[PDB]
């Protein structure tokens, strides 16, 4: 009811980003959406002295009909100061990977029961656009925490965990963890009895309400079953010299990640100027020299360790077929976690709501292990993924990306 | 009296730690200052601008101007100063209307609202920024001192907190009246609609009742600006829309000014004359900025203006959009990186046409560009109509699959058909995923000294086939194509190669079909005749033999 004071870094202005352009629908949903906040009281009508502004859009959430609003706070929450004054940090819970279920639910629509620091709330300028700007764009800022805003968790983080207090008292192996707009909710429990836990803690939500439009949803996540991807090699009977070839490349690729691989004794196989078809009996030497690399590769890779003061990276390949293989890292070749994706939700004619998707479920694995997002190497042209990826998005957060023009080598040794 | 809905104040301040100008008057002639007192007489009158005290520390200077042709003066304030250090405002503007996302209206109407433009008040805590001085008589009293009470010409923020203040006015009459649409531009009302006449001029009437709840009247002696309209370089019609008048002069030589207003004009003209082509014209442009140097035309830049000269032989018109019919976007390959497209609903009939040109790299191919003229139509589209076009493009299907299936990033293109007029786009030439079987191995590679720039390029072969080839003025990069070349040159049509040069690699698994590099060049048309190519790659220094 009363509001804490916000202030933007040292030396630095609000946003100024300008609006994307939006479909009809979106721009429909959205007049649909903020008329009603309007009348709320958590948005007002702002005036041309304010020149700030965050680009906005709609999504339909995941098994859904009914549009979200979205707003890009990427801009504002860089800009915006770091909460530290009552706690320096929620120490992020290194059990939620453990769990067997986790449910991941939209309580971003708490938010708006606290109002907005008077002073910062200019900051949150956005605009409804017209379509070929035939009217004048709507503008509105807020009056009470908005979602997406990094700042809204940390003013709300004091009434979470009083509103949390019971249900952790009466079931105390249940991890919860918050991160912006969403709640993490993970335990052991038969899958029935969890959904019947998660439908208790819904309640228990809404008691303190007293509605909700997205917090009746759940999306379930199974990080125990979580899957990795050690280097591995062949196991042939026969080898052509390209199959050499190819070891020999991937080992050499491999030695950089770890130290003792040895490439001498296989490459040696490659001696003469043979047909790339042509089979190629192993030397004992080759052999031993295979198995050694085979036994160091079963090994983690030394020195690999997570340092939450640097960011996180995470890079995507193309593998075809609609398969799609990642990385995620802060030094080169220490990788935190790797992994493969093939199951396709609807898309296997479309790429990029591929790859959109491989963006939005390595971006949920990196929250639920680190507590943060990573910046995404991503392979696909700038334009492209501009145009379209805001169609396909069905995350209530937005993580940061580069894009890769230049054909990485080291796709054939991820696949 | 009528009493009238007063208009809400926008709250101003300046930038943060800036003050407010103290610009020195400058000094003006007998002639100049008894125009200035009248003028502010008669504004002060009107409650526009008032007297202030000597402690007003604030001051911009003031200027009359000779109208041409006349005796009478005007007043200019000089707001150059005030408007640094004036925050900045919200362009309410956010962009200007095309005019094919426009609707056909059977009428359209214009009210002068010429006398609200300066009636705005201005926020009262920001007034004194405004302060200026009338020069005295030979400098014998003090000057006489103004702010004003309204927006001021000139100032940073007048435009934004005028349509600001307008807008708010109109928005409950546009809401109630969903019949209609209106539009504002500089001091001028525009009222469209499908009404039958009748009903149509009564909305017009209502309008001007609804704008006198803030005491703002409105010409009764009609507008004399009437459709065709020209507004912002177009033309408007009640029914169609083209560009004002494009005449591309006859001169005997071209000077980069000059060049540079063609290009103009030309692109301009690209919005609705279909084939409009720059890049030859363009290319005269390149580098250099001199804009008083003349340009000898190229022949190719002779035959690209000839062309477009044809093109602009008669007036081509588009027409508005119907929101119940489907986009159609068609595009055609021009050549030398140039696309051309046209948007349409009804055959025959553009809404609009545009142009996309090749991006510059070392490196491409038809199918990249076809992809990103796509997303530019695409995202042209939503601005303007709000919606993506269904597209007509010069690819098979069947290439279209095998080129986004198989390439190694991520790429999409929304809901198209295939319309067969050449030229096509097409993929022209596809590596072997698997080694092939019977195809000699050529294993290549090359290698240049970095201080003399002498190298070498070679292969060997699984047939015994050997070659090496002394370079001069070369790289290592350079050699190690070369060598690629060679092999790909003096192999059957279906060939292995292996080479340990990822920078090679870099280039190939992008597929271009056209590169700034001759050598690469080569390299694709001699990937051309082959039946069967596959590229393999070995890291280098590791004892590979053949390679080695
Ligand atoms: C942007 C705009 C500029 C002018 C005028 C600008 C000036 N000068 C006049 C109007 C009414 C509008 N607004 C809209 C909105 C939707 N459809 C249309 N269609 C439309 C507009 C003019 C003519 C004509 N003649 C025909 C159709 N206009
Ligand atoms: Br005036
Ligand atoms: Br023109
Ligand atoms: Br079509």
């Amino acid at each position: 009811i009363e509001t804490v004071p916000v202030k933007l870094k040292p030396g630095m202005d609000g946003p100024k980003v300008k609006q994307w352009p939006l479909t009809e629908e979106k721009i429909k949903a959205l007049v649909e959406i903020c008329t009603e906040m309007e009348k709320e009281g958590k948005i007002s009508k702002i005036g041309p002295e304010n020149p700030y502004n965050t680009p906005v859009f709609a999504i339909k959430k995941k098994d859904s009909t009914k549009w979200r609003k979205l707003v890009d706070f990427r801009e504002l929450n860089k800009r915006t100061q770091d909460f530290w004054e009552v706690q320096l940090g929620i120490p992020h819970p290194a059990g939620l990977k453990k769990k067997k279920s986790v449910t991941v639910l939209d309580v971003g629509d708490a938010y708006f029961s606290v109002p907005l620091d008077e002073d910062f709330r200019k900051y949150t300028a956005f605009t409804i656009p017209s379509i070929n700007n035939e009217t004048p764009g709507i503008r509105y800022q807020y009056n009470v925490l908005p979602q997406g805003w990094k700042g809204s968790p940390a003013i709300f983080q004091s009434s979470m965990t009083k509103i949390l207090e019971p249900f952790k008292k009466q079931n105390p192996d249940i991890v919860i963890y918050q991160y912006m707009d969403d709640l993490y909710v993970g335990s052991d429990l038969e899958i029935g009895q969890h959904r019947t836990k998660i439908e208790e803690l819904r309640q228990h939500l809404l008691r303190w309400g007293l509605e909700p439009p997205f917090l009746w949803m759940g999306y379930e996540l199974h990080p125990d079953k979580w899957t990795v991807q050690p280097i591995v090699l062949p196991e042939k009977d026969s080898w052509t010299v390209n199959d050499i070839q190819k070891l020999v490349g991937k080992l050499n690729w491999a030695s950089q990640i770890y130290p003792g691989i040895k490439v001498r004794q296989l490459s040696k196989l490659l001696r003469g100027t043979k047909a790339l078809t042509e089979v190629i009996p192993l030397t004992e030497e080759a052999e031993l020299e295979l198995a050694e690399n085979r036994e160091i590769l079963k090994e983690p890779v030394h020195g690999v360790y997570y340092d939450p003061s640097k960011d996180l990276i995470a890079e995507i390949q193309k593998q075809g077929q609609g398969q799609w293989t990642y990385q995620i890292y802060q030094e080169p070749f220490k990788n935190l976690k790797t992994g493969k994706y093939a199951r396709m939700r609807g898309a296997h004619t479309n790429d990029v709501k591929q790859l959109t998707e491989a963006v939005q479920k390595i971006t949920t694995e990196s929250i639920v292990i680190w507590g943060k997002t990573p910046k995404f190497k991503l392979p696909i042209q700038k334009e492209t993924w501009e145009t379209w990826w805001t169609e396909y998005w069905q995350a209530t957060w937005i993580p940061e990306w580069e894009f890769v023009n230049t054909p990485p080598l080291v796709k054939l040794w991820y696949q | 009296m009528v009493p009238i809905s007063p208009i809400e104040t926008v709250p101003v301040k300046l930038k943060p730690g800036m003050d407010g100008p103290k610009v020195k008057q400058w000094p003006l002639t007998e002639e100049k200052i008894k125009a200035l007192v009248e003028i502010c007489t008669e504004m002060e009158k009107e409650g526009k601008i008032s007297k202030i005290g000597p402690e007003n520390p604030y001051n911009t200077p003031v200027f009359a101007i000779k109208k041409k042709d006349s005796t009478k003066w005007r007043k200019l304030v000089d707001f150059r100063e005030l408007n640094k250090r004036t925050q900045d405002f919200w362009e309410v503007q956010l962009g200007i209307p095309h005019p094919a996302g426009l609707k056909k209206k059977k009428s359209v109407t214009v009210l002068d609202v010429g006398d609200a433009y300066f009636s705005v008040p201005l926020d009262e805590d920001f007034r004194k920024y405004t302060a200026f001085t009338i020069p005295s008589i030979n400098n014998e009293t003090p000057g006489i001192r103004y702010q004003y009470n309204v927006l001021p010409q000139g100032w940073k923020g007048s435009p934004a907190i005028f349509q600001s203040s307008m807008t708010k006015i109109l928005e409950p009459f546009a809401a109630q009246n969903p019949d209609i649409v209106i539009y504002q531009y500089m001091d001028d009302l525009y009222v469209g609609s499908d009404l039958e006449i009748g009903q149509h001029r009564t909305k017009i009437e209502e309008l001007r009742q609804h704008l006198l709840r803030w005491g703002l009247t409105t010409p009764d002696k009609k507008h004399q600006k009437e459709p065709p309209f020209l507004w912002m370089g177009y033309e408007l019609h009640p029914d169609k829309w083209t560009v004002q008048p494009i005449v591309l002069p006859e001169k005997d030589s071209w000077t980069v000014n000059d060049i540079q207003k063609l290009v103009g004009k030309l692109n301009w003209a690209s919005q609705i004359y279909p084939g409009i082509k720059v890049r030859q014209l363009s290319k005269l442009l390149r580098g250099t900025k001199a804009l008083t140097e003349v340009i000898p035309l190229t022949e190719e830049a002779e035959l690209e203006l000839a062309e477009n000269r044809e093109i602009l032989k008669e007036p081509v018109h588009g027409v508005y959009y119907d929101p119940s019919k489907d986009l159609i976007a068609e595009i055609q390959k021009q050549g030398q990186g140039q696309w051309t497209y046209q948007i349409y609903q009804e055959p025959f009939k553009n809404l609009k046409t545009g142009k996309y040109a090749r991006m510059r790299g070392a490196h491409t191919n038809d199918v990249k560009q076809l992809t990103e003229a796509v997303q530019k139509i695409t995202t042209e589209s939503i601005v303007i109509w709000g919606k993506t076009p269904k597209f007509k493009l010069p690819i098979q299907k069947e290439t279209w699959e095998t080129w986004w299936t198989e390439y190694w990033q991520a790429t999409w293109i929304p809901e198209w058909e295939f319309v067969n007029t050449p030229p096509l786009v097409k993929l022209w030439y596809q590596l072997e995923k698997e080694p092939i079987v019977g195809a000699e191995t050529f294993y290549v590679d090359g290698a240049a000294n970095r201080e003399t720039k002498l190298g070498k390029a070679g292969y060997v072969t699984n047939k015994g086939r050997q070659k090496v080839v002394p370079l001069t003025n070369t790289t290592n990069q350079k050699t190690e194509l070369q060598a690629i070349y060679l092999a790909l040159q003096d192999s059957g049509l279906e060939v292995n190669i292996v080479t340990d040069s990822q920078y090679a690699l870099g280039i190939i698994q992008a597929q271009p079909d056209k590169s700034e590099s001759e050598l690469v060049n080569q390299i694709i048309e001699q990937l051309i005749k082959k039946e069967k190519v596959y590229l393999a790659w070995v890291p280098a220094h590791k004892g590979i033999g053949g390679n080695e």
